[PDB]
């Protein structure tokens, strides 16, 4: 073993024990009953000021909407992550910057979409997610020239080694933005289980489970995804990450699957995974997958915490935080769609 | 010449412990305590005939004592002074 | 007193809602109550009240911003020291229209400033502008009074060559520039700074080149402003605008004097609205905890109090009624309750430092006793036997002196100064530290780590030469020598007060002083042990524990006494017993007491220090460990007897492990413990190692120059032996030995009778006087 | 992992050349010369005493100070959203801290039986002294290696425990058994290093 024991708490101590105080103010089953119990946006936030929440809600205009509470929520967490990158060093600055590049993803496929449309990347910069933002001046005033920012992206912006995937960057104007996505994040995620193996030890153990199961999802959900659409099987395969536990045979035989019976026949050989299919109704008023999945990845981002000497806490916190950020958002558009018969699909943390 | 306050606090409790404390240890080397032989500046030599080179040597120390306990009465007069003008 | 814990007992109060203001008033200004939630199902900010508290905390902010507004004037803030009550009555309607005046009236006033000043820098542009376009057309004006454009403005000095070149390279060759200094430099529109500036007039041909430098001077952040076309429009705008300065000028300077004067009325009384408002929300805020007209129109509360002050409380609801005027009187009544009492102390100045002190590990439990006496002069001790010196001890005694002295003033004058604040709230901690301080430098004969030698010392030298084998041929063939008791006159006794004089000089120094404060340290905490262990037997006596009296205190007294007290005992004996003529067989006690707890005692080596050791040294050793089952095995089986056999939740299991735990704890503990009072000797040691050092390295130079110069020289020398026993010893070391002392109070001593598991006492006393 | 590298290629090349030059030594019929006698003999029992001494007290503070740190900062990390922390969880420090008291204790212990030769012939210096310097070595060694190891271990008991009382107040009472069963480890070598240097005499 790497004993870990001995140097972690040396540079990232401190931030172990700040992240477990801020992971231990998620709302748990106690308070999501009672958040759900409400019947106004004004009574959630009301019962959300009792929580770790606060004040977070209260500058705000009285008038509260979805859309506001969710732009707070996601400020929360921006701000909270970053104060932690800011006090981290650097392998665990390592990590959280592989943490924000999945928001970078998203916001560079943003720029290209509104850049081969011919819309100000000044202008697109405000939808981004705070997470994954651009500082970087390079990728800005591009005069909207789809090849000016892909040599903007190459040359100012990490995301320089997983477009190494593409060829050049014609690629941006023929292959759909969907496409690019995915093959930057098949990327993005073998590269970060890569970085996390390499730093073996808690960190390796607790976290490439979660990768793992990152990448099996994502193998199931894009063959699901992918039936009726123009996305042939050969272009499909290269969408799967390859740090499952599928990849030998397992992303082959979805790879040569034309229907979800015949997915759900390869995920049969896998127990974790037979179990979230079988449970996976997807007939009207049961869990579908990606509920079944929400549910697994909640209970492996938990049982990251059971370990102690590793950066795992970090990954683990971000999403069980985004999930409990969608689950609140899902209880206020419960509350103001009045549709309290589906409050419950909120997947409980703690 | 004003100064700060503070400054001048400093000042005047320094030299206040200064006069004290020196005027103390010249008294001392002059009545020739034993405990301070070590600060004494003597030599070879004085290991002679007698103890009167020594205890010359120690009045000489007190006298620098003095001198000191002087010059740290001129200090915290200017000390004083300073305040009186703050 | 302090001795424990005041007698607490719930009590509960039935109020009519009209004078229950007034009495919950009066009662925050007595303190002795504490009210708690009573609606705890419906969160704080759906209360009844919520409406009235939210209204206060608008009230506040308002203040804080006139309060704020006075800080950005130089006007001062006035305190009286009265504490008014908040009026019961709805008062607060006049409250809310007073401020709402003071502080519409003061933004309108900053509003109207503002723009006001904008415009009046504006038109004194436009008159400096004028009267330079006069003096331009002043070459020879024969005639009175259109195809050439005309236009003025000012710009910042120093971008007269770029804006000259900029014209000349735009409107090319083909307009006209001339530009004249405005002395007296003027503030910026805008940009508000004093910056020298130019006023300029341009020419040109046509619309295309008025549109080019009309851009050129926009884009250059010029300002321009019409001008005159006619000399006779010239001298009437002039005028015009002279006339308008002065009059803003005038209006400027009756809205400021109205801002002075407003601000100044509002500065008069700005503390006492400010404890009225922060009372009054204190007040609701407090209402709110109390059941409300959803059970019942009359009040109820809850509150802990004190015993004693029952009638003291129903004497401050007879004035709240009587100032309500409410016929029905309010009504207090008893009850026995279940929940835990809180801890309250009774805390006096002098003890409030020692009292914060012990409850930082955490607050005593309901009446048991409470280690603030005790340590009110343990804890001084402790730090003085390891910062021990008679002169730092001076030094800290006269700094705690100065800050009791002066506390009034520095009390009145709050900083934000966390560390001194700190200090001066222990002062007299730092009072008696010093005195103690002193006391124990005098025991070590140490004064900035000389001794001083007011007696005389026991040890002669001259028995060596008389009686001994000395001469001054063995002084000097031998460097350093040595000194023995031996012989009849060397040593005349101890010396009576203090560690003897000798001992500073003698190289042999360290070899005495570790071994007597070694023993010194452990003696002092093994009795500071056994004494916490006798606490715990009257915790256990007031509780009505007998389970623990008979197991427990009783085992872990004899364990101590037999295994540690006998190590004190052989110390004190050896120390009567073995003189200098015994010296060869005198045995090491260090090696003494393995042997005890090995059954090692050896037929060779050091030989026993009385007779009957080794069986009276075996027994002590049996009774130490038969009081590891006596505390382990019994207590648990008589509670599993009278608990599960008795009346038939009770787990044995669980039960004898946690019995387990407490053994291992308390056996482990005490040898631990013991262990760790020689911090005592070890931080002792360092400070008067550290204070040697540093004489001899800073001070010994100004001392060892035969020349009379060195008098000079010690002056700077002496400078620096000052700043640095100030730093490092008094303030680092003193720092260290004070929070050791502590460590040693919170842990080894405590631990013996101390639990810690209480809740502060935390009343509904106003403190809003801040 | 250059200075890692660095470690193993000096550790690799030392080895290589013990296992040649034994070889060698062995195999050339030298081995009269890789004489263990007349180094552990000569090499003065001073240096060995010292060093145990040295080892005792400053392997137990290297401990002490491991665990110190690896706690303090688990317990201020956890205190800023939980303050309590700070006030219960000092005891784990104060463990930590117990084995440096018992490092400096069996310090004094192994220097008390220190004492002069005025000799330097083996058969002068003799057995006794001989054993003396090893066995306080020894016992300076066990102390010092048993405190360093029973103090990282206490401290990496008591992160854990200041973290999980962070999120819930009742569980440092029953992770505190950790401690004291990590704290005994160093009581042992204090034993044994005590019976070591029992009958150890220089002079
Ligand atoms: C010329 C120099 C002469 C030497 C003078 C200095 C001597 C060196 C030693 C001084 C140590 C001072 C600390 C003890 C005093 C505080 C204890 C007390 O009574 O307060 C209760 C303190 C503070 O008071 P408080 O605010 O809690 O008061 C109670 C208020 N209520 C009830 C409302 C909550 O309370 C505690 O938190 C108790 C724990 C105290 C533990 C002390 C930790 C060390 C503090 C270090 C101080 C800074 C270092 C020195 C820097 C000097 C340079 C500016
Ligand atoms: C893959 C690695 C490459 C292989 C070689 C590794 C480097 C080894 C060379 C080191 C430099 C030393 C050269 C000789 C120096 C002169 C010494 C001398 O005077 O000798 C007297 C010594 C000792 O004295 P003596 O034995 O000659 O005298 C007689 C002594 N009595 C009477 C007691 C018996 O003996 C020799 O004559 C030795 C001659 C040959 C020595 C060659 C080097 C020995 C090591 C070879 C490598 C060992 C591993 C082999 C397998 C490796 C496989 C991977
Ligand atoms: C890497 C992990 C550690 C293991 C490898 C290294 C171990 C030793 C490293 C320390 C330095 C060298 C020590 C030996 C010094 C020479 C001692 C000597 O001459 O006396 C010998 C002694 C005495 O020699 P002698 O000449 O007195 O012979 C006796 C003669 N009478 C009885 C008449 C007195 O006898 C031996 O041969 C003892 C065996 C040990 C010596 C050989 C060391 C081997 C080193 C490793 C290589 C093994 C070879 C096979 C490789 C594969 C292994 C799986
Ligand atoms: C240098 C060598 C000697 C060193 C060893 C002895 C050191 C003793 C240290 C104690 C002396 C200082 C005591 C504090 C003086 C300041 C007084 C503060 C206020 C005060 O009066 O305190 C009262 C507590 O009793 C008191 O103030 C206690 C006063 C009487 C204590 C008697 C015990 C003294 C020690 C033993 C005798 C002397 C031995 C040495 C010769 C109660 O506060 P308040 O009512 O004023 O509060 C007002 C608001 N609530
Ligand atoms: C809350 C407080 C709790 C208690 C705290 C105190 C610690 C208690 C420790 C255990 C009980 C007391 C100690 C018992 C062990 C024996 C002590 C011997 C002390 C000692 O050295 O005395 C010499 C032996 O006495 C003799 O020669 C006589 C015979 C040997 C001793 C007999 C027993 C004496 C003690 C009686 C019990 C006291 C109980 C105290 C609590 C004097 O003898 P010497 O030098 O003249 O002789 C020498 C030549 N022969
Ligand atoms: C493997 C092939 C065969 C090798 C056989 C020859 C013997 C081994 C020699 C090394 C061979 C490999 C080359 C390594 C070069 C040195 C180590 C890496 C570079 C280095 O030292 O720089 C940084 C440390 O700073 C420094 O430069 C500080 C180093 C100087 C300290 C000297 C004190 C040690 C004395 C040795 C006695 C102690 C023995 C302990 C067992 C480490 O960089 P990084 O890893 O942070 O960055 C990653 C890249 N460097
Ligand atoms: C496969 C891997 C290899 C495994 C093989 C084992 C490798 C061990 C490495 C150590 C060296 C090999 C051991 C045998 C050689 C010993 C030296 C013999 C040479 C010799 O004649 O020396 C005698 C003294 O040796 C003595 O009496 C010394 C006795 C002790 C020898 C063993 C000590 C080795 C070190 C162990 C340390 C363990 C540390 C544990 C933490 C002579 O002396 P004399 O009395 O004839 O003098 C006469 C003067 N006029
Ligand atoms: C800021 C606040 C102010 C701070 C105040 C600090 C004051 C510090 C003053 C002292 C500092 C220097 C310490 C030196 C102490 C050694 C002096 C000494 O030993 O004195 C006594 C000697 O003169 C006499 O002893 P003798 O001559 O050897 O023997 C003769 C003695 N018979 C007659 C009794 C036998
Ligand atoms: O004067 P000297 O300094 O020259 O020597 P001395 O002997 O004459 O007087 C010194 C008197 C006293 C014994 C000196 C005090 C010194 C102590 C080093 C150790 C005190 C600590 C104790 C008793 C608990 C820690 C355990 C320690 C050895 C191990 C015991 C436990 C077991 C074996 C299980
Ligand atoms: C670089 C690191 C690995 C160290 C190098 C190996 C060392 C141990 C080797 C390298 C060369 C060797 C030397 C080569 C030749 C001789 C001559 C012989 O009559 C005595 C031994 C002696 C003097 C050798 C001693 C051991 C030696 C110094
Ligand atoms: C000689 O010296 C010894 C050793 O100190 C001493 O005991 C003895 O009395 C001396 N003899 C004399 C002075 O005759």
């Amino acid at each position: 073993s790497f004993f870990p024991e001995l140097y972690f708490n040396v540079d990232n101590g401190y931030l172990e024990g700040l992240v477990r105080g801020l992971k231990a103010g998620v709302l748990s089953q106690a308070d999501y009953l009672n958040l759900v119990q409400c019947e106004t946006l004004e009574d959630l936030k009301l019962h959300l000021q009792s929580t770790d929440y606060g004040n977070f809600l209260a500058n705000e205009a009285s008038p509260l909407t979805v859309s506001v509470i969710d732009d707070k929520l996601k400020e929360k967490m921006v701000v909270e992550f970053r104060h932690m990158r800011n006090h981290a060093y650097e392998p665990l600055a390592s990590f959280l910057d592989f943490i924000t590049y999945s928001y970078m993803i998203d916001n560079v496929i943003l720029l290209i979409t509104g850049t081969l449309h011919q819309r100000s990347i000044a202008e697109l910069v405000p939808k981004c997610h705070p997470l994954g933002s651009f500082e970087q001046m390079e990728a800005v005033n591009i005069a909207q020239t789809p090849a000016e920012l892909y040599n903007a992206i190459l040359v100012d912006t990490p995301l320089a080694a997983f477009f190494q995937d593409c060829i050049s960057e014609q690629d941006l104007d023929e292959m759909n933005i969907e496409i690019i996505r995915n093959t930057l994040y098949k990327a993005y995620l073998e590269s970060f289980y890569k970085f996390c193996t390499l730093l073996g030890g808690t960190t390796a153990d607790a976290m490439c489970p979660i990768l793992e199961f990152e990448a099996d999802r994502r193998a199931f959900i894009i063959t699901i995804n992918s039936f009726g659409t123009e996305l042939s099987k050969e272009d499909r395969a290269k969408l799967f990450p390859h740090c499952g536990r599928l990849y030998p045979e397992g992303l082959a035989q979805l790879a040569r699957a034309d229907d979800y019976e015949q997915v759900k026949n390869v995920a049969d050989y896998y127990p974790e995974y037979k179990l979230l299919f079988e449970g996976a109704g997807s007939n009207p008023g049961d869990k579908t997958l990606e509920d079944r999945f929400f549910e697994h990845e909640v209970k492996l981002n938990k049982l990251a915490f059971l370990n102690q000497f590793h950066f795992g806490v970090f990954y683990a916190f971000v999403k069980l935080k985004e999930q409990e950020c969608r689950n609140i958002v899902w209880i206020a558009e419960c509350i103001a769609q009045r549709h309290r018969a589906k409050i419950d699909n909120y997947i409980p943390i703690f | 010449l004003c100064c700060g306050p503070k400054l001048a606090a400093c000042g005047i409790v320094l030299s206040a412990w200064g006069v004290i404390m020196l005027i103390m240890l010249g008294i001392f080397f002059n009545v020739h305590s034993a405990v301070l032989i070590e600060d004494v500046p003597f030599t070879e030599k004085d290991f002679e005939n007698g103890p009167q080179n020594i205890y010359n040597l120690y009045e000489q120390v007190s006298y620098n004592c003095f001198i000191a306990a002087g010059l740290y009465l001129l200090l915290g007069g200017f000390s004083f002074c300073q305040v009186r003008l703050n | 007193e302090l001795f424990r814990s005041e007698e607490m007992t719930l009590a509960q109060l039935f109020l009519q809602s009209e004078a229950a203001y007034c009495c919950v008033s009066e009662l925050e200004e007595l303190g002795k109550v504490q009210f708690r939630d009573l609606n705890p199902d419906v969160n704080v900010f759906q209360r009844k009240f919520v409406n009235e508290v939210r209204r206060c905390e608008e009230m506040d902010r308002k203040l804080r911003f006139v309060e704020k507004e006075i800080r950005k004037a130089n006007i001062p803030i006035m305190d009286t020291g009265e504490n008014p009550e908040v009026p019961f009555p709805r008062d607060m309607i006049d409250l809310e229209a007073n401020f709402e005046k003071i502080e519409n009236e003061l933004k309108e006033i900053n509003t109207n400033q503002e723009a006001l000043k904008r415009n009046f820098l504006e038109l004194t542009e436009l008159k400096f502008i004028l009267r330079k376009t006069q003096q331009f057309f002043d070459e020879m004006a024969d005639p009175d009074l259109l195809r050439l454009g005309f236009v003025a403005g000012v710009i910042n000095r120093e971008r007269i060559p770029t804006f000259e070149r900029m014209l000349w390279r735009v409107c090319r060759g083909n307009v006209f520039l001339r530009q004249a200094e405005i002395e007296n430099p003027l503030e910026d529109p805008v940009t508000g700074d004093y910056v020298h500036k130019s006023v300029f007039i341009i020419f040109f041909q046509g619309d295309q080149l008025k549109n080019r430098v009309k851009k050129i001077c926009e884009g250059f952040r010029a300002s321009l402003y019409p001008c005159p076309e006619t000399p006779q429009e010239r001298k009437e705008m002039a005028s015009g605008v002279n006339t308008r300065i002065d009059d803003l000028q005038m209006v400027l300077n009756q809205t400021e004097d109205h801002r002075q004067r407003v601000l100044q009325a509002a500065a008069k009384n700005i503390r006492v609205w400010f404890i009225k408002v922060r009372k009054m929300k204190a007040i609701y805020h407090t209402l709110n905890l109390c059941n409300i007209d959803v059970t019942q129109k009359c009040l109820i509360a809850e509150v802990w109090c004190p015993v004693t002050d029952l009638d003291s409380i129903q004497f401050a609801l007879r004035r709240g009624t009587e100032h309500s005027g409410s016929t029905v009187p309010s009504i207090l009544n008893r009850m026995q309750t279940n929940q835990t009492p809180p801890t309250y102390n009774k805390t006096n100045k002098f003890t409030h430092g020692f009292q914060n002190i012990v409850d930082a590990y955490g607050i005593g439990t309901y009446r048991e006793i409470n280690p603030a006496p005790y340590t009110v002069i343990t804890f001084p001790f402790l730090f003085a036997v390891m910062f021990g010196d008679f002169g730092h001890g001076i030094l800290m005694t006269l700094f705690a002196v100065w800050m009791v002295l002066r506390e009034s003033r520095i009390l009145s004058q709050k900083n934000e100064n966390e560390m001194f604040s700190m200090v001066f709230s222990g002062r007299y901690i730092i009072l008696l530290m010093g005195l103690f301080s002193i006391y124990t430098g005098l025991i070590y004969n140490d004064c900035f780590s000389k001794s001083l030698n007011i007696f005389g010392s026991s040890w002669s030298v001259r028995p060596m030469f008389t009686i001994g084998n000395w001469t001054e041929e063995t002084l000097l063939g031998s460097s350093v020598l040595q000194l023995n008791p031996a012989i009849p006159g060397v040593f005349g006794g101890p010396y009576p007060f203090g560690i003897d004089p000798i001992w500073n000089i003698a190289t042999n120094k360290l070899t005495f002083l570790n071994s007597f404060k070694m023993k010194m340290s452990v003696i002092l905490g093994i009795i500071h042990m056994l004494f916490g262990v006798s606490l715990s037997l009257f915790n256990h006596i007031y509780f009505k524990k007998p389970l623990n009296i008979y197991f427990g205190f009783i085992p872990e007294i004899i364990f101590m006494s037999s295994l540690f007290g006998y190590l004190v005992i052989l110390i004190f004996y050896k120390w009567t017993a073995y003189d200098a003529h015994s010296s060869r067989n005198a045995p090491s006690l260090l090696i003494h007491f393995i042997n005890m707890f090995l059954f090692s005692y050896p037929e060779s080596g050091n030989a026993m220090l009385y007779s009957g050791q080794k069986g009276i040294q075996c027994f002590l050793i049996v009774v130490a460990m038969l009081c590891v089952p006596w505390m382990l095995l019994f207590k648990p089986l008589i509670l599993r007897h009278q608990y599960l056999r008795k009346k038939h939740v009770f787990d044995f299991g669980d039960t004898m492990v946690h019995q387990a735990i407490h053994t291992i704890e308390y056996c482990l503990g005490c040898i631990s413990n013991t262990a760790s009072y020689l911090r005592l000797w070890a931080l002792s040691l360092a400070h008067a190692q550290l204070s040697e050092v540093l004489w001899t390295m800073v001070i010994h130079i100004g001392l060892h120059v035969r020349s009379l110069a060195g008098g000079l020289g010690l002056f700077f020398i002496f400078a620096a032996f000052a700043t640095l026993t100030v730093a490092i010893l008094l303030i680092m070391e003193g720092l260290s030995a004070f929070l050791h002392a502590l460590r040693l109070h919170w842990v080894e001593f405590q631990n013996k009778f101390y639990t810690g598991t209480g809740f502060k006492f935390l009343p509904f006393s106003f403190e809003h006087i801040r | 992992t250059g200075l890692e590298l660095l470690y193993l290629g000096i550790f690799v090349a030392f080895w290589a050349c013990m296992i040649v030059v034994g070889i060698c030594y062995t195999i050339f019929d030298l081995g009269f010369r890789f004489d263990v006698a007349w180094f552990l003999t000569e090499t003065s029992p001073f240096m060995w005493s010292n060093l145990g001494i040295g080892l005792a007290i400053s392997l137990s503070v290297v401990g002490a100070a491991w665990g110190i740190y690896i706690t303090g900062s688990s317990i201020i990390g956890g205190g800023v959203k939980a303050p309590r922390i700070k006030t219960k969880n000092l005891v784990s420090i104060i463990f930590c801290e117990a084995v440096a008291i018992y490092g400096i204790i069996m310090a004094i212990v192994i220097s008390n039986m220190a004492e002069p030769f005025s000799a330097t012939d083996p058969k002068a210096i003799g057995h006794r002294n001989y054993h003396a310097g090893y066995s306080m070595f020894g016992a300076g060694l066990t102390v010092g290696l048993s405190n360093l190891f029973c103090g990282v271990c206490v401290g990496i008991v008591g992160s854990g425990a200041a973290l999980a009382d962070a999120q819930n107040p009742s569980l440092f009472v029953k992770i505190l058994i950790v401690e004291i069963f990590g704290s005994a480890i160093g009581l042992f070598g204090v034993i044994v290093a005590i019976l070591q240097t029992s009958r150890v005499k220089m002079g």
